[PDB]
């Protein structure tokens, strides 16, 4: 239902994982800690004893209905998904995860550079045209991506995709793909993307014409 | 060392039935507690169902309750889930993991399996519609281009989209594939080169299909 | 569909930021501490909010040195969530909030006469941190030189 | 001012009923079972449509210039509505008895085609009750000009009592007691099943202490068998109650299952394990009263709620039937008499504000919608507003 949440830290910082529970929380709750493609770790079991491998750094604590996970020192290899065990509740599953919370390398805001992509001659043929918006080495990851045509939002017809966090500089990419007949290709003449970024004063638009 | 191999993972159909096992070395599955987790792609963990070999107890989430039937084999030391009426929703990866104690799942699954990739979907195998993505004719002259070919409408994955055959890497970004409406995946992979280049270096994307036994070398001009 | 009736109603601030007049029900935006200064030295700005409650919302920070565009400066998340800094002003600023006045504080350190603009201030009108800036400030002059 | 006041008082009555009803009329067609407040509604809604006219003949002070068929309708109408609203009252009484007593024979009972049928039975019985005002309903013969509309009874020096006491009886009387038998019954069926999950919740507790200071195999099979019989008896007890059997029926799968899995370790003889196993259901346990007290508060605000509907009507209209059968013994009406019996009408016509807004005000999911509703209506109007204002600035 809702996306991991997003905790950017540097290293060396403290950060601080809550997970909320809907009662009072009486030592059932465990943290996982999951690498992008590989199975879960635990991290720390009874909400207050360390486990078998992990370092003196990760500790849980209890602040009322909310227990927080701490990181004294952060490593370059503790940037991952961290998943929350919720207290057992009375008629749920036996076991229920909670939400991540999505732990990133901090850097300097960079505003996205936008290009977008015509749909190919090639592609025409088929019948099916596809507008491509491209979005480059901008951080953090919030970015919102809307479609115009004819200076008219579109809406359920567009698909995102973002890349990983870079292993280089640390930074996102996007790209958003609208997916259009070719007979309502043709219908209209001004495709524009519009990208709005928290590192950009105004909205980026990048537009063409058919033709 | 406690390990736990898994396998049946594959495509099966909607409403098909597939039985995943996990088979446990290191210690006797009789007196433990396998529960099987399963992640959709890019969501996060969600329990499916658990059983206690030694007392036969077996619990369901309720969004699978009634479809799926966990079963153990103490003889083969291996953990069974038989899934039936699968749907749409069901395609994630299924991890079967133990807590230290039979009784201490409440205080985390210690043990964690490998995972399996169980994928449902109606579509067939289909190869990729490569279509290249034609760099800016006015682009910033000093600055840097941008260019890539959109691989649509291919099943299933993956896709190795390569660039001049691995002799270009810097400035390659290749997105996570999409699951579009008709359940065919497209993803899209763009280049940025200096605009100086352009008219000199050749760009070919190597789009290879290993399922699909089908191998695209498209060029991408201005 | 409250939540898609706030992002209409969102939408319906946009278009009272289609009004987008000035501070009436609209953060007040009045920057404040900008004035000449030596290079070297420090000097701190204050943009007092009023009229709305910015403990809701993203507060950042934009300067505009003459003939230049409005480049980023920094941005103040919501409490919890970090603040973030560009790439020229990294290490010698800081930015901090005070839910209880509604007012962000740039503190500056280390001062360069590159940074003589005008730093103008707004406020992330998205609950998402997307960067839908609506509202900003008349600025103040930030001089920096001897 | 005097004379006018009383047409005015009556006026704000059906402004603010007309309103209110179509309120609930509104919000839920976009507590009771969503079925018999719907027809409860209408009763105040078909009441209401013919208050107004009943006005202008106060006003006129006898005189009826809109029909003699007006005159047999309206009456009858007016009439009815004390006998269908009761009943529909009744009804939800009953509706809720059987619920919350005979669970297992009222499961095809409750059906949304099935009550839809008998509402129509209760209509139909509110006519038949209401035959006497059919028969009676024609225009009373005013002298001049003017024509009254009440009720001509053949003997009205004889046959007041008996028309006056055939109203109270089957009206007031008796759906009062039905009503209050129906909800003595459940509170002492509600009280009695949360003092039993309480009475075999403390069995767990007492056996639990035994496993941790238990010392042998033995003695914990016989503490943990004890809990799985309880638990057992009490998911078989969670069957019993209206909002106690959809939510409060799942969880003990997982607390039989982890006694199953205690015990089977305590057959083994792995006493540590068991002893070990049984400590964690001091979370089930634990888990078993917070649930139990959401519930418990839960199932409060609906009797409550069903009730105070209920109560509103025969409080409300209580004072007017002391007047009406003491005016029986006292036949000749005085000064305070005409204002008593014009104050607990008043009183009594009330009902049609109080039963929507009442409803509405005891529960937090209609206020969310109605402030909701507001804001977003007076905005969406200020932004089209605003679509004017800065089209007056651009355009
Ligand atoms: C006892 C009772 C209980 C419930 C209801 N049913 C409801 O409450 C609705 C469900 C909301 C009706 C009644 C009686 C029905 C026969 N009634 C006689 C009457 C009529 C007319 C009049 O004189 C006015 C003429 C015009 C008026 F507008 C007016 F208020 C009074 C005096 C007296 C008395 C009430």
């Amino acid at each position: 239902t809702q996306s991991p949440s997003s905790l950017s830290a540097s290293v060396g910082d403290r950060v601080t994982i809550t997970c909320r529970a809907s009662q009072s929380v009486s030592s059932a709750v465990a943290w996982y800690q999951q690498k992008p493609g590989k199975a879960p770790k635990l991290l720390i079991y009874s909400a207050s004893s360390l486990y078998s491998g992990v370092p003196s750094r990760f500790s849980g604590s209890r602040s009322g209905t909310d227990f927080t996970l701490t990181i004294s020192s952060l490593q370059p290899e503790d940037f991952a998904t961290y998943y929350c065990q919720q207290p057992w509740s009375w008629g749920s599953a036996l076991i229920t995860f909670g939400q991540g919370t999505k732990v990133e390398i901090k850097r300097t805001v960079a505003a996205p550079s936008v290009f977008i992509f015509p749909p190919s001659d090639s592609q025409l043929k088929s019948g099916t045209a596809s507008v491509v918006c491209l979005l480059n080495n901008f951080y953090p990851r919030e970015a919102k991506v809307q479609w115009k045509v004819d200076n008219a939002l579109q809406s359920g017809n567009s698909q995102e995709s973002v890349t990983e966090q870079d292993s280089k500089d640390s930074t996102y990419s996007l790209s958003s793909t609208l997916t259009l007949s070719k007979a309502d290709y043709e219908k209209h003449k001004v495709y524009a993307c519009e990208v709005t970024h928290q590192g950009l004063s105004s909205p980026v638009t990048k537009s063409f014409n058919r033709g | 060392e406690v390990q736990l191999v898994e396998s049946g993972g594959g495509l099966v159909q909607p409403g098909g039935s597939l039985r995943l096992s996990c088979a446990a070395s290191g210690f006797n599955i009789y007196y433990s507690s396998m529960h099987w987790v399963r992640q959709a792609p890019g969501k996060g963990l969600e329990w499916v169902a658990s059983i206690s070999p030694y007392s036969g107890s077996t619990y369901y989430a309720d969004s699978v309750k009634g479809r799926f039937t966990i079963s153990a084999d103490t003889s083969k030391n291996t953990a069974y889930l038989q899934m039936n009426s699968l749907r749409a929703e069901d395609t994630a990866v299924y991890y079967c993991a133990r807590p230290w104690y039979p009784w201490s799942y409440w205080s985390g699954l210690d043990y964690w399996g490998q995972g399996t990739l169980v994928t449902v979907s109606s579509a067939s195998t289909k190869g990729p519609s490569v279509f290249p993505l034609a760099p800016s004719s006015k682009s910033t002259s000093g600055g840097t281009a941008a260019l890539g070919c959109l691989v649509k409408d291919y099943f299933p994955e993956p896709v190795t989209v390569s660039w001049n055959s691995g002799a270009l890497t810097s400035g390659v970004h290749t997105f996570p594939a999409v699951l579009q409406s008709s359940g065919l995946y497209s993803l899209s992979s763009v280049v940025t080169v200096p605009s100086s280049s352009l008219g000199t270096q050749t760009y070919i994307c190597n789009v290879n299909h290993k399922p699909s036994n089908t191998k695209v070398d498209k060029k991408v001009e201005p | 569909e409250i939540a898609a009736l706030e992002k209409e109603i969102a939408a319906l601030e946009k278009e009272i930021a289609a009004l987008e007049k000035g501070s009436g029900s609209q953060v007040q935006l009045q920057e404040s501490g900008g004035g000449l200064v030596q290079p070297g030295g420090s000097l701190r700005l204050s943009c007092a909010a009023s009229g709305r409650t910015i403990s809701r919302y993203a507060m950042s920070w934009f300067r505009q040195a003459p003939g230049k565009e409005r480049e980023f400066v920094a941005v103040a998340r919501r409490s919890g969530d970090g603040a973030f800094y560009a790439d020229s002003v990294q290490g010698r600023f800081t930015v901090s909030r005070d839910d209880a006045k509604n007012t962000v504080y740039l503190q500056m350190n280390s001062l360069k006469p590159e940074d003589t603009a005008v730093y103008y201030c707004a406020i992330d009108s998205d609950t998402f941190y997307s960067g839908s800036y609506d509202y900003w400030g008349q600025g103040t002059q930030v001089t920096v030189s001897s | 001012y005097i004379n006018i006041i009383m047409p005015s008082v009556f006026g704000t009555i059906c402004l603010l009923g007309i309103i209110g009803n179509s309120t609930v009329i509104f919000a839920v067609v976009k507590n009771v079972p969503d079925i018999f407040i719907i027809n409860l509604s209408v009763v105040d809604l078909l009441f209401l449509l013919g208050m107004p006219f009943m006005i202008h003949q106060l006003m006129g002070n006898g005189v009826w210039h809109f029909g003699e068929t007006m005159c047999t309708l309206i009456t009858a109408m007016d009439a009815n509505s004390q006998f269908t609203s009761t009943y529909i009252l009744t009804a939800m009484a009953i509706d809720r008895y059987l619920a919350t007593v005979h669970p297992i024979s009222s499961t095809k009972f409750r059906k949304p085609s099935v009550a839809t049928l008998v509402i129509c039975l209760l209509w139909a019985l509110s006519f038949i009750s209401i035959t006497p005002v059919w028969l009676y309903a024609r225009l009373i013969p005013f002298p001049g000009g003017a024509v009254g509309c009440g009720i001509r009874l053949p003997n009205p020096d004889t046959d007041l009592y008996w028309f006056t006491l055939y109203q109270f009886f089957l009206a007031f009387a008796l759906p009062f007691v039905v009503i209050t038998a129906a909800y003595v019954r459940i509170l002492q069926r509600m009280k009695r099943q949360l003092a039993d999950l309480e009475d075999n919740w403390e069995t767990l507790n007492d056996n639990l202490k035994v496993i941790e200071k238990a010392d042998n195999a033995a003695q914990v099979k016989d503490a943990l068998t004890k809990m799985r019989a309880a638990a057992l008896d009490a998911q078989k007890a969670s069957g019993s109650g209206s909002p106690e059997m959809k939510d409060f029926r799942h969880g003990f799968d997982i607390l039989v299952g982890q006694i199953d899995d205690a015990l089977k370790l305590a057959n083994e003889g792995k006493v540590k394990e068991a002893q070990a196993a049984a400590e964690q259901l001091k979370t089930t346990r634990n888990a078993y009263i917070q649930k139990y007290l959401l519930i418990r508060l839960r199932t409060k605000r609906v009797t409550r709620t069903a009730i105070a509907i209920c109560l509103v009507f025969f409080v409300c209209w209580a004072p007017y039937y002391v007047l009406q059968l003491t005016q029986l013994s006292i036949s000749r009406p005085t000064l305070t008499f005409v204002y008593l019996y014009n104050a607990a009408i008043s009183l009594g016509y009330a009902n049609s504000c109080l039963n929507p807004f009442v409803y509405i005000v005891l529960c937090e999911t209609f206020r969310k919608r109605l402030v909701l509703s507001v804001k977003i209506a007076a905005l969406k109007e200020k932004i089209a507003a605003l679509k004017e204002k800065i089209a007056a600035l651009k355009e």
